[PDB]
RNA sequence: UUGACAUUAUUGUCAGGUGGGGAGUAAAGUUACCACAGGGAUAACUGGCUUGUGGCAGUCAAGCGUUCAUAGCGACAUUGCUCGGCUCUUCCUAUCAUACCGAAGCAGAAUUCGGUAA
């Protein structure tokens, strides 16, 4: 059940984690640019 | 050296000096490379250009330094004569 | 601070019996300074008897280290042996290996022991038994699991391992 | 991790000649344009050796090594050893004499054979009794003439060309251990005019 | 794998990598003095870097000392109102030096 | 004229007026040519040869064979080796890592030279940050009895747990404490050692933060803190040693002179062993001090050390 | 386990410290520090490529900003410190020499820069 779920939603895991990382990049950079 | 100094390579006014050394590196070195080449040929291309411009400016600077008479090492008359005609401190600056 | 259980000592004494042989009887029976060992936050510490007896007043958060640290118990339930043990270990070594003065600093950066050093090692060494690395002055450098036996490691090409690095004294730069 | 490949052929010459550089305190180094002779004179001689280098090129100083960077044939640089090495006399005297090779080979070997006598006259002036004199010299027409004047001014003269040389180059490292240090030196002997006076026909 | 980005390494380099087994950082890519400008007074003071604090994009890079655009670094004020931290503005992989602005 | 020199310190060195004025009053222009002109030397390279693993006469050969210029300092101990010229790395030599010697300053020797550790006894501690001095505790000891190690910093214990195990002391209870509430923890009857929790902090060649960023507020609360630490040191025992790395009076010989009156059980014995100049009586409108003669002094220019003060105490009842 | 008190080493009390060792009302969180085995997702296509003048911050500042300089972008300058090599054929000019010119304190000679030029 675990590995089948990983093969079904592996793509979405990749792109979600990457875009969340870039969201965190812009979040930190805004937290510097405000000050 | 001895009594007189007419034999000095000319001094470019620092804007034209740039236009001599930088244009020579554009004309004398190869200038065309694809991005699709090997990384080794791309590296060697730009290395060859940085180095060649390096030798360019150095060659022109060495001509000035060796060309002009070493004021305090020539002769007491000439050391002082150049000191009278030109601000000796600024000549050494 | 706490006292070890029956199994927890056996796990330590076996790992110490990997490098020291059956000469582990030197380590616990002294009668003058019997040298009991305790652990704080899952990491064993080797000390004199009374120096741990009077330090039972220190708080667990307030405590940092106690004498000579051997190593820590892993989350899985094994026992690691840290480099700080060597001051106790090399005094009672069984299988001992030396190195080149030239090929010393490669070892001191984390690399393994190559065959490129030939001389007088210990004899009767099994393939996977714990060896202790010495460097003139017999300076202890660290631990090691042997790569081959003494017999096999003599007829070898000089770029093959003779002792896998485990911990070296270069860890004192961190 | 040395400076040049010329470094690996004196540490090789010491082992063959009883580690003479190990016992030696003060060293006069000649013609060392890289420091491939003073580095190995630092790792062999005892601490605070005080070794002095002379070379025609002006270049950097090295830690624990004093080095004067000017002419070899003048009297003023001889007054720079007279400026320093009058109180102490050198235990050894090194010679990595080499010209800018690539002109006929006849002269590329004879300006070498000329240079070694001028290095000899800086050596015969400033060497301790029963020291040594190690020399790079090319095999040539006038090599047999140099080994003879070595033979009558030193105790034991032994040529080598050790391993870790080029094997194709016509180098010889000849050592001259034991120094006479005479009170009466022959003046017509040491001058290069009489040294290369050619042998008469048969 | 080797890093082809410009980094700063602290002076305890000799046996520092506990957790950096084969992370090669060549000596050519190590820039020690950031070309820092002062905001409130338009003067640029070329000062040595003390500590790499917070590199965005990667928290690996914070532990490696990578100096990509947006990295907050610590500046030595030995030469000397001043702010101890500076944020980098250039991409030192492309141009020569590291250019930072104080906070 | 004084203000000329005060303009030739605060501009020439780039220095604080608060410290330049407070370290020139009742000090000669000769002494101004001693202290102020010595902050370019920056700690001469001495070494502490660990007597446990090797004797010094067997360690002189070890570094010289690798081409290190070595010479002992004056009279104190053969342990201190002055390094002049070395190319072999000055911290990465296998003998550093072995624990044959630790790299120290010359000022790091003497607060434990003054202290005299004996066999089987316990030594207590409050603030030993690197652990270079606790080495000299547990080497004269020859690994017997108890040795406490302490500092009030969780980050700086890593230097202690590095150096203790590096040099092999075996008898170390290195534990983080608050130094004030220390007699309530245990209060061991045998001797203690305290050193430099200081705001005056001498020799600016080490830390140039002193050069710019020392105001009066540091001199208010830090001398008060180290004052209370004496009141915990005299409540441990038995030969107390309290020292600091500061030439300013508000750190030594005003802090020690408080605790002298505050308990009648306090005696100041002859502190150092070899040399070190005589101590003053008057400290710019301060009390009578014929008892405070023995607390030694050291200067950065009279000798090649880093200016500091030692005060060794004795307790009776 | 430390101090105080008494017994005047031994023993008691009190007070101070530790104390999932026992009595009463174990193991778990985390991981881009991450090291090894497994599953995913693609990497590496001139979309006229390439050349001589850096980057960061500020100073100006043609205008445009949805009106418009106070929603902001902003060129040239400027100011801050700092795999190698042997041999031949053909082609390109971004030409080292030969040919002709222009500028240059170019007296003559020699030269420097530049133009046409394969």
């Amino acid at each position: 059940r675990r590995q089948r779920q990983l093969k079904k939603f592996g793509k979405q895991v990749q792109n979600a984690t990457l875009q969340k990382r870039q969201l965190e990049k812009r979040e930190t950079l805004e937290k510097i640019k405000s000050l | 050296m001895q009594l007189s100094w007419k034999d000095i390579p000319t001094v470019a006014p620092a804007n034209d000096l740039l236009d001599i050394v930088l244009n020579r590196t554009q004309r004398k070195t190869p200038t065309v490379i694809r991005p699709g080449f090997k990384i080794t040929r791309i590296r060697a291309f730009y290395m060859r250009k940085v180095k060649y411009t390096g030798e360019g400016f150095v060659e022109k600077f060495e001509d000035i330094l060796k060309g002009f008479p070493n004021i305090n090492d020539v002769h007491p008359f000439h050391r002082d004569l150049m000191d009278t005609l030109y601000e000796k401190n600024h000549y050494k600056i | 601070m706490r006292q070890l259980t029956e199994e927890e000592t056996k796990v330590v004494f076996e790992k110490l019996a990997g490098y020291i042989g059956r000469n582990i009887s030197f380590l616990v029976d002294n009668k003058e300074l019997p040298h009991v060992f305790r652990l704080q936050k899952d990491r064993v510490y080797y000390v004199p008897d009374h120096v741990a007896k009077l330090a039972t007043s220190v708080a667990r958060p307030n405590l940092m280290s106690l004498g000579i640290c051997l190593g820590k118990f892993t989350k899985t339930g094994k026992f690691r042996l840290h480099i700080t043990s060597l001051t106790v270990l090399a005094k009672h070594a069984k299988y001992k290996i030396w190195i080149k003065p030239n090929g010393e600093m490669p070892f001191l950066y984390g690399n393994h022991v190559l065959k490129a050093h030939v001389g007088k090692m210990s004899d009767d060494i099994p393939e996977h038994a714990g060896v202790i690395v010495f460097a003139m002055n017999d300076v202890p450098l660290g631990f090691g699991v042997s790569a081959k036996s003494t017999s096999e490691s003599r007829n070898m090409q000089p770029t093959g391992i003779v002792a896998f690095r485990q911990a070296d004294i270069g860890e004192y730069l961190r | 991790g040395y400076r040049a490949r010329s470094s690996f052929k004196i540490i090789q010459i010491n082992e063959k000649y009883g580690h003479f550089l190990e016992k030696s305190k003060v060293v006069i180094d000649l013609c060392a344009a890289p420091g491939s002779w003073c580095q190995v004179a630092s790792k062999l001689c005892p601490v605070n050796s005080l070794i002095i280098g002379v070379d025609i090129v002006p270049m950097k100083p090295m830690p624990n090594v004093i080095t004067f960077q000017s002419d070899i044939t003048t009297e003023d640089c001889r007054s720079k050893l007279r400026g320093y090495m009058k109180t102490w006399k050198a235990d050894t005297v090194l010679h990595d004499g080499a010209p800018n090779v690539g002109l006929g080979w006849v002269q590329d070997a004879f300006t070498q054979s000329q240079l070694t006598l001028q290095a000899l006259k800086l050596a015969v002036e400033n060497l301790v009794v029963n020291g040594t004199f190690v020399t790079k010299i090319f095999r040539s027409k006038d090599y047999n003439k140099l080994i003879w004047v070595f033979q009558q001014l030193f105790e034991k003269v032994e040529a080598t060309k050790p391993p870790a040389s080029r094997n194709v180059s016509a180098e010889i490292f000849v050592v001259c251990k034991g120094f006479k240090a005479p009170k009466r030196l022959d003046p017509r002997l040491l001058d290069p005019k009489e040294v290369f006076e050619e042998l008469p026909d048969g | 794998r080797m890093i082809t980005k410009h980094t700063f390494v602290g002076e305890g380099f000799t046996r520092r990598p506990v957790k950096m087994e084969r992370i090669i950082r060549p000596s050519a890519l190590r820039q020690k003095k950031a070309n820092v400008t002062h905001p409130e007074l338009g003067v640029t003071v070329f000062l040595p870097i003390l500590a790499v604090k917070k590199n965005p994009q990667s928290p690996m890079y914070t532990q490696l000392g990578v100096l990509t655009k947006g990295t907050i670094i610590e500046v030595n004020v030995s030469e000397l109102v001043w702010g101890k931290y500076a944020q980098v503005t250039n991409e030192p992989d492309r141009d020569g030096c590291v250019n930072a602005v104080l906070l | 004229y004084v203000d000329r020199l005060l303009k030739d310190i605060c501009e020439y060195f780039g220095y604080t007026p608060f410290l330049a004025e407070k370290l020139f009053n009742l000090f000669s222009p000769a002494e101004a040519m001693e202290f102020f002109e010595a902050n370019e030397i920056a700690r001469p390279i001495t070494i502490r040869t660990n007597t446990l693993k090797t004797r010094r006469r067997d360690l002189a050969q070890t570094l010289v064979n690798r081409g290190v210029n070595l010479q002992p300092i004056g009279s104190w101990t053969k342990v201190g080796l002055q390094i002049f010229d070395s190319q072999v790395p000055i911290g990465a030599t296998p003998e550093y890592l072995a624990g044959h010697y630790i790299l120290q300053a010359a000022s790091s020797f003497l607060p434990v030279i003054a202290l005299d550790p004996h066999e089987n006894e316990r030594i207590l501690d409050m603030a030993a940050a690197p652990g270079g001095k606790t080495t000299y505790i547990s080497a004269m000891m020859k690994n017997t009895g108890c040795v406490f190690a302490n500092d009030a910093n969780k980050s700086r214990t890593k230097s202690l747990i590095a150096n203790i195990h590096r040099l092999g002391c075996t008898n170390t209870i290195v534990c983080n404490y608050d130094a004030r509430e220390f007699p309530k923890v245990i209060g061991g009857f045998d001797r203690i050692l305290l050193d430099a929790p200081c705001s005056g902090t001498g020799v600016i060649g080490k830390d140039q933060s002193v050069k710019v960023s020392r105001t009066e507020k540091d001199f208010i609360q830090i001398p008060h803190l180290q004052k209370q630490l004496l009141l915990s040191a005299i409540d441990s025992v038995g030969v107390i040693v309290y020292s600091t790395c500061s030439v300013a009076v508000e750190e030594d010989e005003a802090v020690i002179d408080y605790a002298l009156r505050k308990r009648p059980n306090v005696k100041l014995v002859d502190t150092g062993l070899a040399i070190g100049k005589e101590a003053f009586t008057s400290y710019r409108g301060k009390k009578f001090h014929p008892s405070v003669k023995l607390a030694r002094r050291y200067y950065p220019h009279t000798y090649n050390v880093d200016g500091f003060f030692v005060a060794k105490f004795q307790k009776i009842g």
